[PDB]
Parts: structure tokens; sequence; C-alpha cells
């Protein structure tokens, strides 16, 4: 490996756990988990789910709409 | 003058080296962990941590920090 720094630059401490009070409002928190446990697992754990569904999904034009207005012997109307 | 001395480690896998005679004896003493304590040294800056962690501490700390108590 190459010996690198802790890239984290969020908050080290919000302090004691008083009722909820004096701390970040809920994405901010949610960004600095992530920022805190890695983001690089974030990104490898949804690729495959993002890549598969953005495939299939992608047919919803790509293979039906598209389609649709696609076959060039089609759009011809017979007795027209 | 100091005579060297051999120290050896470990029950039934023994490994001896050459040691110093005085630096053997701070060795074991040390190892009274009854006689000799570790005592623990603060600053203002881990103090406030504390308080994360345990209140009570935190306050108590503080007054050893104050008066720059090894405890
Ligand atoms: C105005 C806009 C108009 C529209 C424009 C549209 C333009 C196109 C849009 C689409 C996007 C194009 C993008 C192109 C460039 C992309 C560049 C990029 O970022 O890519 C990299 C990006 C991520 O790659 P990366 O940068 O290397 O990852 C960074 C990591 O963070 C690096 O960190 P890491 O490597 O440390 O990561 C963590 C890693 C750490 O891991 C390790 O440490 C290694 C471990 C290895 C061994 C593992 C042991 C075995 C597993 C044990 C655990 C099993 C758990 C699960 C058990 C399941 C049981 C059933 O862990 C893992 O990754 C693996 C473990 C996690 C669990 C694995 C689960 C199983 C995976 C295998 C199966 C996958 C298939 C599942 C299918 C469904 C289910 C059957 O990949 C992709 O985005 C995928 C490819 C994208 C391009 C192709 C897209 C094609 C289709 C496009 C269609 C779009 C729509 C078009 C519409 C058109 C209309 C006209
Ligand atoms: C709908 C059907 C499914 C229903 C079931 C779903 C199951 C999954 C639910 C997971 C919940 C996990 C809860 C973890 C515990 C949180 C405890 C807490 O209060 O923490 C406070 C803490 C307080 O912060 P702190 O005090 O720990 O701070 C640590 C110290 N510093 C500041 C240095 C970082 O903050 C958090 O909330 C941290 C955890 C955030 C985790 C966010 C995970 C999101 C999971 C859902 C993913 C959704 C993906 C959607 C698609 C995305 C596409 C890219």
């Amino acid at each position: 490996h190459i010996p690198h720094p802790v890239k984290y630059v969020g908050p080290r401490r919000y302090g004691r756990y008083v009722y909820g009070m004096n701390r970040p409002p809920v994405l901010r928190q949610v960004k600095d988990w992530i920022d805190w446990t890695g983001w690089n697992s974030v990104f490898g754990g949804f690729s495959f789910q993002v890549a598969f569904g953005l495939m299939i999904v992608s047919g919803v034009y790509l293979n039906n709409y598209r389609a649709t207005h696609t076959l060039y012997y089609t759009n011809k109307p017979d007795n027209q | 003058q100091v005579p060297d001395v051999f120290a050896t480690f470990g029950w039934e896998r023994r490994l001896t080296v050459i040691h110093h005679p005085g630096v053997m004896a701070i060795s074991k003493l040390l190892d009274q962990r009854t006689v000799v304590k570790p005592r623990a040294t603060f600053n203002q800056e881990l103090v406030e941590e504390i308080g994360d962690y345990d209140e009570d501490l935190q306050r108590k700390a503080q007054v050893a920090l104050d008066n720059g108590l090894a405890i």
C-alpha cells in the first residue's frame, strides 16, 4: 500500500449528548458519518445496483418508447 | 563496576539475553503493581474531552488539573 493521511476534515466531536441540544442538522450529521466511515464503501456497495438499475430502467426509453418510433416500416398505414 | 547478567523470559520456551543488573531491578520493581503506581497528568484540552464520556470525572479531573496533581 501507500501510506496516506486521514481524509476526514469534519468535526471530530459534537460534545456530550444533552437531550439532543447544540447538535448539527440531521443531514449534516449523515454527511459527517459517511465522511467518518468512508465513502469508498458507499460507492462500492451501491455501484452494482445502480448499474443494473440504470440499464434495466433505461430500456423504458431506449427499448420501449424509442422503439415505438424506430420501426421505419410501421409509420406507413395500409390503404392510405 | 557493574557486572553483566543473564535475563531470561518465558516459562516453557525460554529466551536468554544479556542485560544490566540495575535495569533488571527497575523492571521487576515496576512489576510490583501494588507498590509502584502509574499516575495521570491532565491538560485542559483532555479534561474537556472527558466530559463527553463521564461528567463527574470531568469535574474531578478539573480539580486535579487546577492543582497540577499527578493522581
Ligand atoms: C442530462 C443527462 C441526460 C442523460 C445522460 C445519460 C448518460 C449516462 C448515464 C449513466 C452513467 C454513465 C457513467 C459512465 C462513467 C462512469 C464512471 C464511474 O464512476 O464508474 C465507476 C463506478 C464505480 O466504480 P469504482 O470507482 O471502481 O468504485 C469506487 C469504489 O468506492 C472503490 O472502493 P472499493 O473498491 O474499496 O469498494 C468497496 C468494495 C470493498 O470490497 C473489498 O474489499 C473487496 C472484496 C472482494 C471480494 C468479495 C467477496 C465476496 C462477497 C461477499 C459478500 C456478499 C454480500 C452479498 C451476498 C448476496 C447474496 C445473494 O466492496 C465492493 O465493491 C464489493 C463488496 C460489497 C458487496 C458486493 C455484492 C455483490 C456484488 C456482485 C454482484 C453484482 C451484480 C448484482 C446484480 C443484482 C443481484 C443478482 O461504476 C459504475 O458506475 C458502473 C459502470 C457505469 C458505466 C456503465 C453504465 C451502462 C448503462 C448506462 C445507462 C444509463 C442510462 C442511459 C439512458 C439514455 C437515454 C438516451
Ligand atoms: C423500506 C424497507 C426497508 C426498511 C428497513 C431499512 C433498514 C436499514 C436502516 C438503517 C438504519 C441505520 C441506523 C444507524 C444508527 C444511527 C444512530 C444515530 O442516531 O446516530 C446518530 C449519529 C450522531 O453522530 P455521532 O455522534 O455518531 O458522530 C460520530 C463522530 N463524528 C462527528 C466525528 C462523525 O449520527 C448518525 O446518525 C450517524 C449514522 C448515519 C447513518 C446513515 C445511514 C443511512 C442508511 C440508509 C441508506 C439509504 C440509501 C438510499 C439510496 C441511496 C442511493 C445512493
